[PDB]
């Protein structure tokens, strides 16, 4: 399945609406869109889940449609704070993001992160991200790790759970050199890859999600960015 | 001829509704009902009677009546009736096509929404067949949407089968928490009926 954004590039003036349009390549059986407003610097927030629900501390404004192949976001009131980029996201037989919109105009549960941001080509990358707020090993929710550069935009790279033993997936992209290890003892979960490449550079960020509020990355980490280079 | 208040008071004011997909029922038996009390509040949106008219509810004997509880959103309302369609008609509470009663429905956007977010409330969303009337699943086994079976563990082409409704203060009329309250009777010897 393959998303698109269809509006490129909208300027507004603040009080009136916007109109925002999401493609899927085939039909979604799940019906698990969700939309994602971004800050310049900061980690991506949650709008809208299921593709018509509110998420937590959400004003009204956010109007979610679209079913099918076809699904729309509506902004009923425009503020001078809303520079910023929405993305659209789904889950199913496979998790896609989308290219995303860039607008401009004219807290229970955390997670840290925690490992090196430089490293030697050729050599192992491994980051931590710690949880205050909750057990790992939680029997409804999912923890996963998302990555995020310029050229290729927001890429899933892989997810571990627990249900009655550990199950782990991986993107088929990295499946080869990559793991995720949890640790209860000190509540915590790890990435590692073995080698790395000079394309690697990107930004990490850690996520959890619980399956009864849609599949949707309810809470983010504050995400470090890794540089591969001599 | 019994002279005792049927429980139409705790139905009504009970402080805890159940989620649609396991809703309650009760039996009133052996009681005299006034249902004008009912009509005449004013606190009801929705009140509408199918193949019995109100206002001659104080009237009649019934064999049995039922009472069946629950809460669902604002919108989806309207699916509570005779051969109607839809996620609740189908894989929820489905209505048969010979209903007899009436159904009584209210706003309560002061009690069951949340300032973090009421997520106690559920409702089913994938079912292999649709239901037979008054039929009720409780079930959590993991859906198999795909030709991999999933041999009871959730994944890609796995899914949960429920969700949850996520009710704010915040929200729109239309996603708001609604209660809703079914009234069934059967036209053996009658025991409820008015004065
Ligand atoms: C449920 O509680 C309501 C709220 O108190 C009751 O209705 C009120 O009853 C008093 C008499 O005690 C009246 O003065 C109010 O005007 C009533 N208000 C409304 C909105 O009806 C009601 O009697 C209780 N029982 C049932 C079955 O509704």
């Amino acid at each position: 399945i393959v998303l698109t954004q269809s509006p490129g590039t909208l300027s507004l003036s603040p009080g009136e609406r916007a109109t925002l349009s999401c493609r899927a390549s085939q039909s979604v059986s799940s019906t698990f869109l969700a939309w994602y407003q971004q800050k310049p610097g900061q980690a991506p927030r949650l709008l809208i889940y299921g593709a018509s629900y509110m998420a937590t501390g959400i004003p009204d404004r956010f109007s979610g449609s679209g079913s099918g192949t076809d699904f729309t976001l509506t902004i009923s009131r425009l503020e001078p704070e809303d520079f910023a980029v929405y993305y659209c996201q789904q889950y199913g037989s496979s998790l896609t993001f989308g290219g995303g919109t860039k607008l401009e105009i004219k807290s229970q549960v955390q997670l840290q992160q925690s490992g090196p941001g430089l490293v030697k080509p050729s050599q192992t990358l491994s980051l931590t991200c710690s949880i205050s707020g909750d057990s790992v090993s939680s029997n409804s929710a999912a923890w996963n790790w998302i990555r995020q550069s310029p050229s290729r935009g927001l890429e899933w790279l892989g997810r571990t759970y627990y249900r009655s033993k550990w199950y782990n997936d991986y993107a088929g992209t990295v499946k080869s050199r990559i793991a995720i290890n949890p640790d209860t003892s000190k509540n915590q979960f790890s990435l590692h890859l073995n080698s790395v490449t000079p394309e690697d550079t990107a930004v990490y960020f850690c996520a959890r999600v619980i399956s009864v509020a849609g599949y949707a990355f309810d809470i983010w980490g504050q995400g470090t960015m890794v540089t591969v280079s001599s | 001829n019994i002279t005792n208040l049927c429980p139409f008071g705790e139905v009504f004011n009970a402080t805890r509704f159940a989620s649609v997909y396991a809703w309650n029922r009760k039996r009133i038996s052996n009681c005299v009902a006034d249902y004008s009390v009912l009509y005449n509040s004013a606190s009801f949106s929705t009140f509408k009677c199918y193949g019995v008219s109100p206002t001659k509810l104080n009237d009649l004997c019934f064999t049995n009546v039922y009472a069946d509880s629950f809460v669902i959103r604002g919108d989806e309302v309207r699916q509570i009736a005779p051969g109607q369609t839809g996620k609740i008609a189908d894989y929820n509470y489905k209505l048969p096509d010979d209903f007899t009663g009436c159904v009584i429905a209210w706003n309560s956007n002061n009690l069951d929404s949340k300032v973090g977010g009421n997520y106690n409330y559920l409702y089913r969303l994938f079912r292999k067949s649709n239901l037979k009337p008054f039929e009720r699943d409780i079930s959590t086994e993991i859906y198999q949407a795909g030709s991999t079976p999933c041999n009871g563990v959730e994944g890609f082409n796995c899914y949960f089968p429920l969700q949850s409704y996520g009710f704010q203060p915040t929200n729109g009329v239309g996603y708001q928490p609604y209660r809703v309250v079914v009234l069934s009777f059967e036209l053996a010897p009658a025991t409820v009926c008015g004065p």
